[PDB]
């Protein structure tokens, strides 16, 4: 996929994540939606505000869905597809907001997670979500 | 500029307990390291092939000293951004040819550092803050180009 | 950003061979192509799902016509693209939220479009200044954010 | 990225470039160098003036490059590395002039090529370049 050196980190951010993957993921969420109202038009069905357990839940399938990309990452487009097809087909989603949500991930691990928030992980976390991004990306038409 | 009293009250707020000294070294140090293109405008600085190699580094530090100031300088001033920074907009397109794109992730850089240093306390509205911040400051650091 | 005489006259030369009920339709259509995701702020155009029933749809081929109409009219008033886009700028911003990144492309997916149709004559001194229309146009159209 | 029928496409549009590749790629560097001029600081060795030397030869350098690429498809990362170590760390090219050349590259293939760029072509071969780019940026250290 992208340096071990990269796997290597990336595999230890969600090192400390785990039960709290769910969660950290809806705060990502939750900071999309605020600092980047826009992103708002893409869930016109959910109770985008505080609390809501659409997010809640929501943020722990995007939180899985990406530590299972973070498993089979040499072979994403593979795992992801379903994804491919769902946010590049399904809901044509502009790139900018997967950049957007990535920003908003590095936030939520960097309040959350201080000590392993080294500017190598940092490095390492950021690309590995251009990649997911990528992906849910590679496939539109 | 166009921010609720409750954000901008909400951003000085947060920003006086800031370090000037060690977050615009962070900032700028991790803007290297993340997004190592950027580097190719800092090669009179020094040793810059290792993580710790670039976060060391006085210069480095030295420098985000400069680049923070030039953003406190723009927080208390949101009503006149463009004005704020018009030589550093020349200076970083006319002269140096910086590529406005790094003006925003540099911005999100900040946020990073931010959040890094102020844990739940940079909670998701004070960020909605910030980043109507530094895309005001990034944006009129390239009016030069507009 | 400016404009010089040399280019003032050779792109205004040029855009009077330019079919402006063809053009628009390829650019349009050639965004929805290359750039997949602009189909969602067209999906009440009905059927855009194979690059050729984009290209066949007198929705699509319809409205390229009124943009490059917006185009056409904007190289008019060269020096006051602001006031020329203000209008559509808060339309796109305000009403349709489509990011200003696709400003940017459906101006070189423009640039594309009339190297496409004049061949060599659309020569780089011919594509140096049609690029700084797009640039400032698209420009112009992300105003109401910045 | 690019899909099956992407490379069906690319190897289209390549088909009819033939050993014109040379001109084609140079005219694409003579294009992007005059539209967006900052871009002339990593050639500050250069003589660009139209028509010049080391822009032809450089134009066969870039050329070459992308019939191996496209010939190398599913073997990216690896068929290109020689590539990635030479505008990462040497050169430290920053990525959006790779989407300046990309875009002329794109300019001179439809002013040579009218029959062959088709919006489902240029979709490809934007796509191409793309992931050649992504590939060509990535490893920065
Ligand atoms: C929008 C956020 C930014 C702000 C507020 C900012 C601000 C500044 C300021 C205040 C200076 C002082 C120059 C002087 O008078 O000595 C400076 C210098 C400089 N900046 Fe930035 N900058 C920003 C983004 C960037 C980016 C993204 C780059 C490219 C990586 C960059 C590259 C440089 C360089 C190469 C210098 C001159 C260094 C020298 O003296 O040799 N800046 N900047
Ligand atoms: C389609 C994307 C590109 C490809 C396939 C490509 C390919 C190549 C190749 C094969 C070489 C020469 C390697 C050697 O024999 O030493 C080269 C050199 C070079 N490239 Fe690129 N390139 C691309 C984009 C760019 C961009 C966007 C820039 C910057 C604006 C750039 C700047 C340079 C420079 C400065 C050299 C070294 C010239 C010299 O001093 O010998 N390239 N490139
Ligand atoms: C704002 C745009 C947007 C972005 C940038 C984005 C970025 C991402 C990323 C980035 C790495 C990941 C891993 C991801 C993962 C997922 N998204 Ni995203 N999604 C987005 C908009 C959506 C929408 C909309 C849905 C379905 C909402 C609904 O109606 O239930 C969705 C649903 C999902 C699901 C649930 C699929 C299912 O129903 O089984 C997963 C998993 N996603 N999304
Ligand atoms: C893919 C996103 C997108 C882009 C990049 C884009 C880029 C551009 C550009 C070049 C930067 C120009 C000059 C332009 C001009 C126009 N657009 Ni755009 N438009 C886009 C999406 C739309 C949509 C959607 C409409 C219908 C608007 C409405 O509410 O009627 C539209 C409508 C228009 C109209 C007609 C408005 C009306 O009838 O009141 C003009 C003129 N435009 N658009």
């Amino acid at each position: 996929v992208l340096s071990p050196a990269d796997k290597t980190n990336v595999k230890a951010a969600w090192g400390k994540v785990g039960a709290h993957a769910g969660e950290y993921g809806a705060e990502a969420l939750e900071r999309m939606f605020l600092s980047f109202p826009t992103t708002k038009t893409y869930f016109p069905h959910f109770d985008l505000s505080h609390g809501s357990a659409q997010v809640k839940g929501h943020g722990k399938k995007v939180a899985d869905a990406l530590t299972n990309a973070v498993a089979h990452v040499d072979d994403m487009p593979n795992a992801l597809s379903a994804l491919s097809d769902l946010h590049a087909h399904k809901l044509r989603v502009d790139p900018v907001n997967f950049k957007l949500l990535s920003h908003c991930l590095l936030v939520t691990l960097a309040a959350h997670l201080p000590a392993e928030f080294t500017p190598a992980v940092h490095a390492s976390l950021d690309k590995f979500l251009a990649s997911v991004s990528t992906v849910l990306t590679s496939k539109y038409r | 500029v166009h921010l609720t009293p409750e954000e901008k009250s909400a951003v000085t707020a947060l920003w006086g307990k800031v370090n000037v000294d060690e977050v615009g070294g962070e900032a700028l140090g991790r803007l290297l390291v993340v997004y190592p293109w950027t580097q190719r405008f800092f090669e009179s600085f020094g040793d810059l092939s290792t993580p710790d190699a670039v976060m060391g580094n006085p210069k480095v530090k030295a420098h985000g000293k400069k680049v923070l100031g030039a953003f406190s300088d723009g927080l208390a001033h949101l009503d006149n951004l463009k004005g704020t920074f018009a030589t550093l907009s020349e200076l970083h397109c006319d002269k140096l040819h910086v590529d406005p794109e790094n003006f925003r992730l540099l911005g999100n850089v900040l946020v990073c550092v931010l959040a890094h240093h102020f844990g739940k306390e940079f909670t998701p509205p004070v960020q909605a803050a910030y980043q109507k911040v530094v895309a005001g400051v990034a944006n009129a650091l390239a009016h030069k180009y507009h």
